[PDB]
RNA sequence: GCUUGAGUCUCGUAGAGGGGGGUAGAAUUCCAGGUGUAGCGGUGAAAUGCGUAGAGAUCUGGAGGAAUACCGGUGGCGAAGGCGGCCCCCUGGACGAAGACUGACGCUCAGGUGCGAAAGCGUGGGGAGCAAACAGGAUUAGAUACCCUGGUAGUCCACGCCGUAAACGAUGUCGACUUGGAGGUUGUGCCCUUGAGGCGUGGCUUCCGGAGCUAACGCGUUAAGUCGACCGCCUGGGGAGUA
RNA sequence: AGGAGGUAAAAAUGCCAA
């Protein structure tokens, strides 16, 4: 659950952390691990592309499953494991033949809960099916756009997607942004919503707690010099420049959606 | 004066609408007890049987369907 | 609501409006609810109906008309 | 509910016979059978303050009987609470 | 156990396939040792208001007794069945067979 | 100008104004008239006589379609309730039936606290 | 010791008692369109507003929230606050009949602990309608008001807090006793069910009224009658339920 | 005996003591 800490020291005052007893407290399951090179936001040319990134603490990539290709095979949740790559928490699952795999956790998932996927599976959170066997109005998560690509929608902590309507060969989904989108009706989706819903409630508390998440100090633009930013300069905190990006493009309301390839599928713009 | 199953014992049923349509009106509402002369026990028991029978579309709500 | 008076009616014959509600009811629901005056305006109206009964069998007044 | 099946085992286990549904020791064992039973009911709700008052009567009904029995029959008073595991 | 007075309307196109469903439910309860007392089929009758704009449907009456586990899974079989529309379950009120 | 036999009249007698509309059997509005467009403004717009002369301005402009028999739908109490039907029992229209579609709710969507 | 006070057990009845999870229709608003044509809306009158970019009226379809017409009644329930579509699950309390049991186990209660409308406050959702603030139009001597058009918080949900109301039958709780009458509601017995019955016996409730009491008005077997047991509080008005 | 619908634009103040 979500706990608060007592102000013994400044920096320990405003900290609130989630703590979870059912999280597995040991080593991660070794053969499902690769390394991941932290970049500092730089790319192959070696320049900073995305700013305010770099440092913190080493991590290890856990290969989670997204495709959920095991069909007609029941499986058993071993244990809920912490994952530093996601914002959710994952679960080591044991398929009946012996395979071990990582899936995202549905919120109603205890260790030992028996799931199944494919088309024969029943409506029970933890199962995945193609979305025409899923009844209209359900709550699914980890749903893919292309039929078999993976899963890209509603897979952060405590998110979900309501199935709006089944329009024959397609299906309408309302995303978490408030956007209604068409997806092909033969896409897989995992029932129920993602666990770790108290990720929203977490407040770090001190500046160094941001640092070991891997972020770097954002400098606000109006303090830099005029050669460094479109704002900035003056004699005592001036402004008056219609707030922009550091590359002189209007922010605070300026739409940058220019795709023209997915307007076949966007029913309603979010609001 | 003209009461009902208080001595004609019933457990008022929501399936037999032939007796239920007497105590509805032509517009589809439940008639007061003060006009039908039914007892207060067997009029609450029947208005329960109307809202049940409204759920199974055995009797309409008003007409506007 | 619905009236036909089937073939040779020639004129409105619309008793059906005050027969159920539809004139008197939405000149009640059209405004302020009060949540309290429905208890209050039921108090005096029920008080008047017992005063209406108070003079019914107490008609034994002479006045020599 | 504390069904007619459920209570009939309790009155046999404690009473002078099955017809002895009135004794102090029978009533306390009836209350602790029900006070423990609603502990499962008053976990998930925790905000049903209405029916919680009926439990607090069952608690206070039990408390007044033990203070009567302790004033009366001390040998059975220290028999019951170790037959039930109560009183602090 | 406890009696239950079940009705459920079904889609009129699936009245061609309705009696195989009724044997799944009646073996679910009798396999769980609960008995049945009615099996009244009201049939394809005309509705009074258009549920889902659909007119006339088929009505089933059960009046069965069962333990409370069997009805909860029974509701889910009524929940996820787009052949079935607008089901209903009522409480004990000891039952016998009459009332066509 | 497409001729039709059976039409439907919708009468909306609101408190401030009454607006009549004659449609077809399938809800396509043939023509309409109102008591604001009939010259009367405000107070005189709130009159059963203004309601009767409103359907007389709708008695024509349905003559391109030539409706002989028509249904009547009424909604809203108004002053125009039992007046516009008399604007057609003289105007030569076989009134098949009269229904009423006043939208009585079932206690939703709380009304205003209107004038003290 | 005893049973009449309290309590238990058996069979049942009635209920907006509570908590949780579903579910249905009417309606408003909105969204997409079809038809269609100049107003609509509002008011004491008007204007602001909306509408020829096609409104309003009408029809089909879809989304969303909130509330549950009729039944419904000085009807029922709860300690009070309060509680109203329907269904399930968990669950409190009251009441009735004939028996059985325990044996005064009772009443009241400072401090203490618990519940406690609405509005506020905190976090996270939700947002149809409604509407503090706020804006515009009128009104007016002025109108930072009523009225009109809008409209955010808020009302809704989950969880914490606040702890106050004309939180009022302005009436503390328990028990005993003392004329009646007309009803409501819910049991139950007997008799001819012989038909909307006949006579009882219980619980709860409304109105009238006698003795009595009261400053009067009025209370009047549910007392504000006649007494008993405890508790709370009052001591001229203001200043002040304030420092 | 029972019962339904309809019915106001704003409009202030009057010295101190007897």
């Amino acid at each position: 659950a979500v706990v608060k800490c007592k102000p013994t020291s400044p920096g320990r005052r405003h900290v609130v952390k989630v703590v979870n007893p059912e999280l597995h407290k040991g080593k991660p399951f070794a053969p499902l691990l690769e390394k991941n090179s932290k970049s500092g936001g730089r790319n192959n040319n070696g320049r900073i592309t995305t700013r305010h990134i770099g440092g913190g603490h080493k991590q290890a990539y856990r290969i989670v499953d997204f495709k959920r290709n095991k069909d007609g095979i029941p499986a058993v949740v071993e244990r809920l494991e912490y994952d530093p790559n996601r914002s959710a928490n994952i679960a080591l699952v044991l398929y009946k033949d012996g395979e071990r795999r990582y899936i995202l956790a549905p919120k109603g998932l205890k260790a030992g809960d028996q799931i199944q996927s494919g088309v024969d599976a029943a409506i029970k959170p933890g199962n995945t099916l193609p979305m025409r066997n899923i009844p209209v109005g359900s709550t699914v998560h980890n749903v893919e756009m292309k039929p078999g690509k993976g899963g890209q929608l509603a897979r952060s902590a405590g998110t979900y997607v309501q199935i709006v309507a089944r329009d024959g060969a397609y299906v309408t989904l309302r995303l978490r942004s408030g956007e209604m989108r068409k997806v092909e009706a033969d896409c897989r989706a995992t029932l129920g919503e993602v666990g770790n819903a108290e990720h929203m409630l977490r407040v770090l508390g001190k500046a160094g707690a941001a640092r070991w998440r891997g972020v770097r100090p954002t400098v606000r633009g109006t303090a830099m010099n005029p050669v460094d930013h479109p704002h900035g300069g003056g004699e005592g905190r001036n402004f008056g420049k219609h707030p922009v990006t550091p590359w002189g493009v209007q922010t605070k309301g300026k739409k940058t959606r220019s795709n023209k390839r997915t307007d076949k599928f966007i029913v309603r713009r979010r609001s | 004066f003209c009461r009902f199953t208080a001595e004609g014992v019933q457990e008022i049923d929501y399936k037999d609408i032939a007796t239920l349509k007497n105590y509805i009106t032509e517009s589809g509402k439940i008639v007061p007890s003060r006009i039908t002369g039914t007892r207060a026990k067997y009029q609450r028991q029947l208005a329960r049987a109307i809202k049940r029978a409204r759920y199974l579309s055995l009797l309409p709500y008003t007409d506007r369907h | 609501i619905k009236v036909r008076e089937n073939e040779p009616f020639d004129v409105a014959l619309r008793r059906f409006k005050r027969s159920c509600e539809k004139a008197g009811v939405l000149a009640e629901v059209r405004r302020r609810e009060f949540y309290e005056k429905p208890t209050t305006e039921r108090k005096r109206a029920k008080a008047s109906a017992v005063k209406r009964h108070a003079k019914k069998l107490a008609r034994e007044n002479a006045r020599r008309t | 509910s504390l069904s007619t099946e459920a209570t009939a085992k309790i009155v046999s286990e404690f009473g002078r016979d099955a017809n002895d549904t009135g004794s102090t020791e029978v009533q306390v064992a009836l209350l602790t059978a029900q006070i423990n039973h609603l502990q499962g009911h008053f976990a998930e709700h925790k905000k049903d303050h209405h029916s919680r008052r009926g439990l607090l009567r069952m608690v206070s009904q039990r408390r007044k009987l033990l203070d009567y029995l302790k004033r009366k029959d001390v040998a059975r008073y220290t028999q019951l609470i170790e037959r039930l595991g109560l009183r602090r | 156990m406890r009696h239950y007075e079940i009705v459920f309307m079904v889609h009129p196109d699936q009245s061609e396939q309705v009696p195989g469903m009724i044997e799944r439910y009646t073996a679910a309860i009798t396999g769980a040792e609960g008995k049945i007392h009615r099996l009244e089929d009201w049939g394809r009758r005309q509705l009074a208001y258009p549920i889902n704009k659909l007119h006339k449907a088929h009505y089933v009456l059960m009046n069965v007794e069962a333990p409370q586990e069997v009805i909860d899974e029974l509701e889910t079989t009524f929940r996820f069945n787009d052949a079935v529309i607008r089901s209903m379950v009522m409480r004990t009120k000891h039952a016998v067979t009459e009332a066509s | 100008r497409k001729q039709v036999s059976d039409g439907v009249a919708h009468i909306h007698a609101s408190f401030n104004n009454t607006i009549v509309t004659i449609t077809d059997r399938q809800g396509n509005a043939l023509g309409w008239a109102t008591a604001g467009g009939s010259g009367f403004r405000g107070s005189r717009k709130s009159t059963p006589f203004a309601a009767q002369v409103a359907a007389e301005r709708c008695a024509d402009a349905v003559k391109e379609y030539g409706i002989k028999n028509l249904e009547v739908m009424v909604k809203g109490p108004g002053p125009g309730r039992e007046s516009t039907i008399r604007a057609l029992n003289a105007a030569g229209f076989r009134i098949t039936n009269i229904t009423d579609v006043t939208p009585i709710p079932h206690n939703g969507c709380r009304p205003p606290k209107k004038r003290r």
